[PDB]
């Protein structure tokens, strides 16, 4: 049921702030020294998504 | 098992709108809100769908017609339903494999359609002069041979689509005319029998629209 | 009422109504913290679908 | 027999406008060596400059010279009926019209006539083994 | 507001003839495409900033 | 097939203004090979001196040339009813113009029509790669 | 014979101003290849700014060349006489004009007549199929 | 490859007035085989009696028909942004006109298009060994 | 043969405007005698008075008569396809035409087609050792 409008099922809404349109543009590396207290595997490429994730 | 009506009286509203009162013309689906609405049928209004959303995608997944009220409250008022999906019980095929050739029931309404207007535009080849071994008909008589018909009933077909029809995928393969002399074996073939295969596909409509919406903040 | 799981809840039931996964109902909900500053920062649980009411 | 160029059968329809009579398809003859002729893509093309193009609607044509029937009104081959035409080739095209109109006819001696067809769409049926869909 | 907004706005496409690859539609035809569709959503976009939505 | 003009697709959606009944949108074709022309923007500039102009506000404005469908009230094409009309080009540019309202109609002789469309806006969409916002 | 395009046929009745004298609805023809014209919508938009117009009464007018009669007068053609049109067309339309008044006669040969007629409505019967009300 | 005559080359830049979005100098084309034309002296003579005339102020003027860019919107074309145009010429010559203002738009087909503007200046730079100062 | 006249080898592929298929560079041959002829300047001149000329732009074309090939459309050969076509000659020389236009087509009879083809530009290789950069 929800409301009349989207009760019907044709229209499938889904609100997210968050998302993004862009497509993948092409790649680069960043290589530098860690620390003991980080959580990464040493000598292993990995991706990175946003700035947050930095740290542990 | 909670439905607060008498069932046979649901199917009865269904069947006469599906039947008479709308398809006069048979690409229409009875659905929605506007064209599947059972307005001689109410209820009261109640907070409890009877089936969980979970419920009805199953049982709309597994060919089986469900419905819900147009207005939704908790003061008991009375609504009447609507048709959710105009949906026949068709699943796998003849040789066990799934499609969804005749899903939606106005599939069946095209395919009699259809094979009606094939059926009255070929009387016009009944009692016409036939050739199979020498195929050019001298002057003044009124005949045809394999090749013309075969033009005449491609054209025809061609000249249906948006009406019966979406777009062939390959005319030169969906149409294909034989006599009976090339098929049966020599001494066994019939004169004037012919052999026809067609394949056709119904129109498209909308069926459905997924929204993303991304709010965002004036900024720069 | 001032019972946090309570709230936590009522949350929980906003969130819902706004998920993707089935035609949406909306809404938004109200409700207060009372509390020393220490304690009352400690309630915020990044609720889009509350408004806190901080009081002394 | 691959290589042969020519007409093998060409079949008319007639259907009278004002009353309605029609006469089934008879089949008709050339009076001479000139082969029908015709223009299947029912649009046209014009040059403007630089490469470009401008694209309007135009028709389908078909230019049918044929021996008249002895059965038939020479006014029938003419602008007062209307005319659906196969014609089929040696090599084993068949070209086929339906619902034709015939456009500013000039004068006949009563055997041979010309005919300039126009209608919306003409069908071509290729020989076996094609490679457009 | 803006939801229950475009879900009522796309309720005309339902129901309605789609034409793809060939996307010429014969005269007389009741259809649309993806390009005039796209059209339409961006008149209604544009109609309403000053009511749901600031300038693009 | 990247530089062909000509015109690809017309829609046009009636509105009976008097009694509100609407009609959807059926797809139309032109009589000859002139296209419509358009004017997207609002404003007007009037020359004074030195290079100076006056701007004031104008309308924006479509002329439509299409064949009429027998399917529709003369009298509609004409004044007695609103209308909403999206024309698509072979490039891909798509014009799109709703509530219009159509003015000075001139007499037509009941198969070809050429309206004169007025609206506040006209949304052009151009090909994908534009440098505009 | 779907799709022609012209005049089947045009019933015209006179009556008599000064004395009411009638005749009755004799069969005409035209004197070339121009067709009658029509404005059937009584109403006239005229555009202001932003999109917004201006409505207006008016009239419904009809154009009809025609070969005179020569039984009926001269003067009856022009505006000395009150007239009942009717005008069938190949497709099935038929418009019906009545207590029509010729405006602005113009001087004639003696063969061809041009009116130009107005009335308070014009009456359009479309083939059958229509989709408006 | 002195005495040609005709349109080397020719560079637009746009400043929307709205927002003052800019886009560089694109370089057109023509639609046609119509050349621009320039009226670069400001003041304007009306003839009075016995050899005597009225000098008024006046503008300068340009008129170029250029075929409209894909990338831009028609209606920067037209009086919603701003103008900056050079023409050179194969003999040498070149017009450089800026903060131009287009005047009174005609209504376009979408591909080509025939401004109207007007400046306060243009300069005109002769081929090397001019006369005037 | 340094001093043989005529044509060694055409290639020509098609591509389908409304649907996107392609046909592979099909080898095709000539119907009688008469050889294709072409115009690589893409300029016009166009005599004034005292040895001056008026130079504009225009397109560069090629006239193409060959046999069709019996598993294509003849719709093809017409208006309704985009065409990229190579003639080598016996000398050396090659021309290479693509992204053509199909102008203004004639009624043909199914086997010979003439084709007119407008394009940007067209590629000359003339034989080794040439003289003009």
């Amino acid at each position: 049921m929800a409301q009349d409008a989207l009760s019907d099922g044709f229209v499938r809404l889904c609100i997210d702030p968050s998302l993004n349109f862009f497509g993948e543009g092409c790649k680069i590396l960043v290589e530098g020294q860690i620390t003991d207290d980080a959580t990464a595997a040493e000598n292993v490429v990995t991706c990175v998504n946003s700035e947050l994730d930095l740290v542990e | 098992t909670t439905y607060p009506v008498l069932p046979y009286l649901t199917n009865a509203a269904y069947g006469a709108l599906s039947a008479c009162s709308t398809c006069e013309n048979p690409e229409l689906n009875v659905q929605g809100q506007t064209y599947g609405l059972l307005s001689c049928i109410n209820m009261p209004e109640s907070c409890t769908p009877g089936w969980e959303f979970t419920e009805v995608t199953q049982l709309q997944n597994n060919g089986f017609v469900v419905s819900g009220p147009a207005t939704t409250s908790g003061q008991g008022n009375f609504t009447s339903p609507y048709i959710y999906n105009d949906v026949t019980n068709y699943l796998r095929d003849e040789k066990n494999r799934p499609n969804a050739t005749f899903r939606d029931a106005s599939s069946r309404r095209l395919a009699a359609a259809t094979g009606v207007a094939l059926a009255t535009f070929l009387q016009q080849f009944n009692g016409l002069a036939v050739f199979t071994k020498n195929t050019n008909i001298k002057t003044g008589i009124i005949g045809t041979n394999l090749r013309l018909m075969l033009g005449k009933i491609r054209k025809w077909a061609s000249d249906n689509v948006g009406v019966l029809f979406s777009e062939f995928d390959n005319i030169n393969e969906d149409i294909q005319l034989v006599s009976d002399f090339d098929v049966q074996p020599k001494c066994v073939g019939q004169p004037g029998v012919f052999h026809l295969n067609m394949r056709y596909r119904p129109p498209v409509r909308g069926a459905r629209i997924n929204v993303n919406l991304v709010p965002a903040l004036f900024d720069n | 009422s001032d019972d946090t799981d309570w709230q936590e809840n009522l949350r929980d039931w906003i969130r819902s109504a706004w998920d993707c996964s089935k035609p949406q109902c909306f809404g938004h909900g109200y409700v207060f913290n009372k509390g020393t500053l220490g304690q009352v920062l400690a309630d915020g649980d990044n609720s889009a679908e509350l408004s806190r009411l901080a009081l002394p | 027999c691959n290589k042969q160029n020519g007409v093998k059968n060409i079949l008319i329809t007639f259907t009278h406008c004002d009353t309605g009579e029609v006469i089934g398809p008879i089949s008709h003859e050339q009076p001479d060596d000139t082969l029908p002729t015709y223009k299947t893509c029912a649009w046209t093309n014009t040059a403007l400059t630089n490469g470009a193009v401008m694209r309007s609607a135009s028709n389908a044509t078909m230019t049918l010279p044929v021996v008249r029937d002895p059965r038939v009104p020479l006014a029938w081959y003419q602008g007062c009926a209307q005319i659906d035409a196969q014609v089929e080739k040696f090599d084993g095209t068949v070209m086929t019209l339906t619902e034709g109109a015939v456009t500013e006819p000039e004068e006949s001696d009563g055997r041979a006539v010309t005919m300039t067809i126009i209608a919306a769409e003409i069908d071509e049926l290729l020989p076996p083994g094609s490679l457009a869909a």
